[PDB]
C-alpha cells in the first residue's frame, strides 16, 4: 500500500552515520531509523543512557 | 522540593530509533513522570493501540512540540499550559502535527489538548492527517501572538473524522474535543480594551497581572499560571530584584534587602558552586569579552583583563560553529593554541573519515595534537573515536579540569564510547567538576577501574559508569597492570608516569623510589618527596650532605673555583667590582674567589704590583 | 528643551535677612521666574501689600514648605503639583502654615492651592494661624500618605468675620476659595477597588497609572503628573533601564540598546564628567569605602583597594556630622590629613571663637596643620578668615583637585571671602572641576588678580569674579606684585616658590 | 497687646552670631535677625550668591 517512504535519493545518500536512510514524501524530507544504540537527528550521537 | 520534575526532551527531528516497538520505549522511559520537559516533546512513530496515559501531566515545554507519523486515536497531551518556543521545529513553526496518517487511512483521531492557552513565540503548521476531528475549529489568535500570526500554515481536511459536535455551551462551535469541557478556554480575546495582558471573563474588573501567561486567579504578580519571564518564590518577576538599589536623595548606592540573583530564569540566594557569579549578580556560565576569570575564595568571579591576556576559543555548538556538529578539518583552524574551550568537545567518527553531506574534507589524523594546550574546559567532552594509530588519549595529555557546566544529554560531561585505546592516558585531569562520567563500549581498555574517581570528582553527587571494557582479568593474564612504584592511589597506565602519587620519591612527573642523595651520581637533592638538583659546580659527595639549596651557596664539597659560600667553575669573570668597574676575581690561599686592595681599579690579577705593570 | 527653569530654595528656617523690605527683596530674587524648587520653600514675613506674582509659577518642591509669621492678603500658592518631602521640617512635617497674623488680625485670608495633589512624605501641621479658612475643611487623607495621617494635626481656628462659603457643586464644600474652580481635585479616595493607585473619575476604565503620583492623561506609564520615583525622557520609570540584560536561556548578558545611567532620580545618556561612573551605569558622587576611586579611560571609576585602603576624610555635614556646622574644636581629632575630602570643607569664624550652647570649647589655633597637604577636595571649599597671625592659606598648601560634587549654594565652589590675609597662596592647586571660585572680600589682598582661571577649571560654563581688593595701583608699589623672575603664568604669592 | 516678639531668652545667650536675637511666644523657637550680607539658619554664611 502506498506509504510515506521512499529509498533514500541519494542527493542526501549517507545522510546518517550509525543507521539506515529513507525519504518520505509527506514533506520532501528524509528520516533515517538508526542502529540499536543511537540517538539524534542524524543518528549520530551514541546513546549514553543504555 | 516543592518543585516540578523535569524531563530533558528529546531532540529527533524525524527519526525511528530502532523498531515501532524500541521507539516507544525511547519514548515512555524518557517522557515518564515530569512535568516541565526541557528541550522539545517529540511524540513521534506510536503506532495503533500503545497506551499513551503518561501525557497527562506535561505543563510547559521550554521548545517547539512536534507530533509527527503518530497512528495512535487519541494523545492525551491535555494538561500541556504553554509552549514556551525557545527553539522552532522548522525554524519558524512551534507546534507542528503534520502527516500523522499510515497507509490504511485511520492515523491520529483526536488531540484533547484542552488547557493549552499561550505559545510565547512561533507560528503553528497543521498538515494532512485525517480522523482528526474538532481542532479544525480552534480560535487561533487567542493562542498565538500577533506579528507571529503570519507564518502559520493550518489546513485542516477529514473524511472518517466523523466525531460529533462540541456541546453549545461554548463560543463559535470552537472545541478541542467533545464533551463540555474540550471547548476553547478564551482569555486574550475576551478582554476588556483597558487590560493589556491575560483576563478572565469580559469584566475590567478582574484581569491578571502584566506578566502572567496562561491565566490568572486574581490581579497579581502572585497568582498567575506560568510566569512570562522570571520567577522567585510564586512571583512572576520580570527582572530579579537587584543586589544594590540607588537612593537619588543622597547618591550612593544602597544595598537591597531582597537582592536576588538571577540564575537561568529563576531568582537564587546563591549561584551554584561551578557557576561564575559576576558584578551583576547574575550567575553566568562563561564571562569573556575582554576580561577572564579567577578565583575569588570559593566564589568564580571574572575580574577585567590588562590587555593582552590568554586566548579563548569558542566550543561546538556556540556562535561561530553551529552549522557543524563536530570538530571536522573545517572548524579546527580556530583552536590553534588556545588553553581554555569556552564550551565542549565533540570528537564523532564523522571528522576522521570526512562526510560529503556537509562539505567536510577528511581531516587527516595528526592534526589533532594541537589540543595538548587545552587546561580546562567549561561544558562536557565526548569522545567516540581515535585515529587507527594512538593507544592513549594523547592529544589531552596535560587536561587541567573540566568544569562540566553543561553536560551532555545531561549528566554526562566526561564520555568515551567504543574506542580502541590500551588506555586512557589523561594523566593530569585533576578534578572533574560536575555531571558523571561513562567509559564504556572499549575495546582493550583496563586501567581505567583503578583510579578513585570518589575523589576526582568536584561537586558530590556525582556517580561513575564504566562497564564492557577489556576485562581486568584479561589484562592481568598479559600482565598489562601499572607499575609497581605507584601508590594504591590509581595508574593511568603502565608508564611508571602514569601513577598518581609516586611510592617514596617523583621527579615531578616520573617516579623514582630512591632518586639520588649522599650515595648516586647524579648531583641533586630531595626536598618534601621532590628529587630537586643541586648546582652541578660541586664534587660528587660520598660521605656527608651534598647540599639543601639550588643555588652553589650550599655546594660544601667542590672541586672547582670556589666562590666563597658559592662555588663556581672559574672565579667571576666580568662581575663588576665598586661604582661600577669590571673586576676579574682572582684566587686566594685556599683558590678563594676574593677581591684584592682597591688601589688596582682594572682588577687585581697577579701577587701585589706584578698584575698592574708599572 | 522640554525642561523647565529651578530654583535652589532657602533653608533658612524662621530667620528674617535684615528688615522686612530686603528680605522680601531676596525672596523675589530666589524664587522669581522657576517651576521646580531643588529645595525648600521658606515664605515668612511677606507683609501686607507686597505682591507675589512669582509664587503662581512654582509647580514642585522637592522638600518641605513653610508659610509662617507672614500677613499679607493670600499666598498664590496656585500650581503647586507635590511636595516631595526628602528633608522634613521639625523631623516630621513636610508642610507647615503657622502663626500668620500680627497685632492688628489681619492675617493671611485664602490659601488657594486648588491643585495641589499629593505629599509624598511626611505629616501636614495648620498650627494656629487665625483670619485664615476656606482651608479649614479639606480633606486630607486625599494629599497625606496613609501611615502619615496618624502623625498629623489641624489646629485650624479662626474669629471668621465674612469668609464666604464656596459652589455647593463640589465635593463635600471641600475647597480651597471661591467657585469650582478653586475646589478639591480628590483622585485617591473616589477609585474603584480595581484600581490601586490614584484614579479620574469614580470609572474603572481610566484608573492612574501605578507609578503617576498626582494624576493620569491617559493611562499609561508614560503621561504622568509627576513622576513618582525616577524619570526617563517623559516617562515615569522605576528604575533606569539596565545596560545588560541577563538572558535566561543561553546565562549571559546582552548589551541592552536602551542603556541609561541613574543619576539622582532622572536617568541620563552619560554621567557629568566629574561624576565617577559605577560598572553598571548610575553616577554616584564617593566611592563605597571597600574601593578606591581610580580614574580610567577619561571618565573616573572605582574598584577594590589592595589590602588596606588609604584614609578618606568625609566633611562635616554628611553622616553623624549635623551636631556641628563647621569644624568646630572636637572634630579635628577625627582628620589625619586624608588628602581626599569627600565633599564640603566648612571652616568658618565660628571655631576659633568657640560657642558654649552648642557644647564646644575654643578652638586652639595650632592644631590646624593637620590639614598641611590635603591633596583632593571633591565638592567644596568654605573658608571666610584664618586665625589672624597666619598671614596665608598655610594649610592648604599641597592641595590640588577641587571637584565639585556639593557645590555651594548650587553655585560656588571655592568659597573665600571676608577675611584680612595679604596673599592667599595655594602654591599647588591646579584642578578645579566645576562649581565657580570667588574671591570678593579680602581687604589686604592683591595677588589673586594675577591667575588665569581659565586653565583652572575645564568644563566651559563656569565664570569666577573678583572685586573688592586692593587695586592694582595701590599694591604695586609697596611690595606686593607678581615676581620679577617669575614667569607669565601667575603669581599665587610673591616669591619664586609660588610663580606658577 | 500681643508682643509676638519678645527679647532672646538669654537661655540660648548669643544663640545665633551674626545679629541680634529674638524669641517668639506663639511657637516659643527663636528667630534671628542676621545683618545685611547673611544667610542661613543662625547666621552662618555669607551671602555668597549675592
Amino acid at each position: 500500500v502506498v506509504s510515506h517512504f521512499n529509498d533514500c535519493p541519494d542527493s542526501h545518500t549517507q545522510f546518517c552515520f550509525h543507521g539506515t536512510c529513507r525519504f518520505l514524501v509527506q514533506e520532501d524530507k528524509p528520516a533515517c531509523v538508526c542502529h540499536s544504540g543511537y540517538v539524534g537527528a542524524r543518528c549520530e550521537h551514541a546513546d549514553l543512557l543504555a | 522540593l516543592e518543585e516540578k520534575k523535569v524531563c530533558q526532551g528529546t531532540s529527533n527531528k524525524l527519526t525511528q530509533l530502532g523498531t515501532f516497538e524500541d521507539h516507544f520505549l525511547s519514548l515512555q522511559r524518557m517522557f515518564n513522570n515530569c512535568e516541565v520537559v526541557l528541550g522539545n516533546l517529540e511524540i513521534t512513530y506510536v503506532q495503533r493501540n500503545y497506551d499513551l496515559s503518561f501525557l497527562k501531566t506535561i505543563q510547559e515545554v521550554a521548545g517547539y512540540v512536534l507530533i509527527a507519523l503518530n497512528t495512535v486515536e487519541r494523545i492525551p497531551l491535555e494538561n500541556l499550559q504553554i509552549i514556551r518556543g525557545n527553539m522552532y521545529y522548522e525554524n519558524s513553526y512551534a507546534l507542528a502535527v503534520l502527516s500523522n496518517y499510515d497507509a490504511n487511512k485511520t492515523g491520529l483521531k483526536e488531540l484533547p489538548m484542552r488547557n493549552l492557552q499561550e505559545i510565547l513565540h512561533g507560528a503553528v503548521r497543521f498538515s494532512n492527517n485525517p480522523a482528526l476531528c474538532n481542532v479544525e475549529s480552534i480560535q487561533w489568535r487567542d493562542i498565538v501572538s500577533s506579528d507571529f500570526l503570519s507564518n502559520m500554515s493550518m489546513d485542516f481536511q477529514n473524511h472518517l473524522g466523523s466525531c460529533q459536535k462540541c456541546d453549545p455551551s461554548c463560543p463559535n462551535g470552537s472545541c478541542w474535543g467533545a464533551g463540555e469541557e474540550n471547548c476553547q478556554k478564551l482569555t486574550k480575546i475576551i478582554c476588556a480594551q483597558q487590560c493589556s495582558g491575560r483576563c478572565r471573563g469580559k469584566s475590567p474588573s478582574d484581569c491578571c497581572h502584566n506578566q502572567c501567561a496562561a491565566g490568572c486567579t486574581g490581579p497579581r504578580e502572585s497568582d498567575c499560571l506560568v510566569c512570562r519571564k522570571f520567577r522567585n518564590e510564586a512571583t512572576c518577576k520580570d527582572t530579579c530584584p537587584p543586589l544594590m538599589l540607588y537612593n537619588p536623595t543622597t547618591y550612593q548606592m544602597d544595598v537591597n534587602p531582597e537582592g536576588k540573583y538571577s540564575f537561568g530564569a529563576t531568582c537564587v540566594k546563591k549561584c551554584p558552586r561551578n557557576y561564575v557569579v559576576t558584578d551583576h549578580g547574575s550567575c553566568v556560565r562563561a564571562c569573556g569579552a575582554d576580561s577572564y576569570e579567577m578565583e575569588e575564595d570559593g566564589v568564580r568571579k571574572c575580574k577585567k583583563c590588562e590587555g593582552p591576556c590568554r586566548k579563548v576559543c569558542n566550543g561546538i555548538g556556540i556562535g561561530e560553529f553551529k552549522d557543524s556538529l563536530s570538530i571536522n578539518a573545517t572548524n579546527i583552524k580556530h583552536f590553534k593554541n588556545c588553553t581554555s574551550i569556552s564550551g565542549d568537545l565533540h570528537i564523532l567518527p564523522v571528522a576522521f573519515r570526512g562526510d560529503s553531506f556537509t562539505h567536510t574534507p577528511p581531516l587527516d589524523p595528526q592534526e589533532l595534537d594541537i589540543l595538548k594546550t587545552v587546561k580546562e574546559i567549561t561544558g562536557f567532552l565526548l569522545i567516540q573515536a581515535w585515529p587507527e594509530n594512538r593507544t592513549d588519549l594523547h592529544a589531552f595529555e596535560n587536561l587541567e579540569i573540566i568544569r562540566g557546566r553543561t553536560k551532555q544529554h545531561g549528566q554526562f560531561s566526561l564520555a568515551v564510547v567504543s574506542l580502541n585505546i590500551t588506555s586512557l592516558g589523561l594523566r593530569s585531569l585533576k578534578e572533574i567538576s560536575d555531571g558523571d562520567v561513562i567509559i564504556s563500549g572499549n575495546k582493550n581498555l583496563c586501567y581505567a577501574n583503578t583510579i578513585n574517581w570518589k575523589k576526582l570528582f568536584g561537586t558530590s553527587g556525582q556517580k561513575t559508569k564504566i562497564i564492557s571494557n577489556r576485562g581486568e582479568n584479561s589484562c592481568k593474564a598479559t600482565g598489562q597492570v601499572c607499575h609497581a612504584l605507584c601508590s594504591p592511589e590509581g595508574c593511568w597506565g603502565p608508564e611508571p608516569r602514569d601513577c598518581v602519587s609516586c611510592r617514596n620519591v617523583s621527579r615531578g612527573r616520573e617516579c623514582v623510589d630512591k632518586c639520588n642523595l649522599l650515595e648516586g651520581e647524579p648531583r641533586e637533592f630531595v626536598e618534601n618527596s621532590e628529587c630537586i638538583q643541586c648546582h652541578p659546580e660541586c664534587l660528587p659527595q660520598a660521605m656527608n650532605i651534598t647540599c639543601t639549596g639550588r643555588g652553589p651557596d650550599n655546594c660544601i664539597q667542590c672541586a672547582h673555583y670556589i666562590d666563597g659560600p658559592h662555588c663556581v667553575k672559574t672565579c667571576p669573570a666580568g662581575v663588576m667590582g665598586e661604582n661600577n668597574t669590571l673586576v676579574w676575581k682572582y684566587a686566594d690561599a685556599g683558590h678563594v674567589c676574593h677581591l684584592c686592595h682597591p688601589n688596582c681599579t682594572y682588577g687585581c690579577t697577579g701577587p701585589g704590583l706584578e698584575g698592574c705593570p708599572t
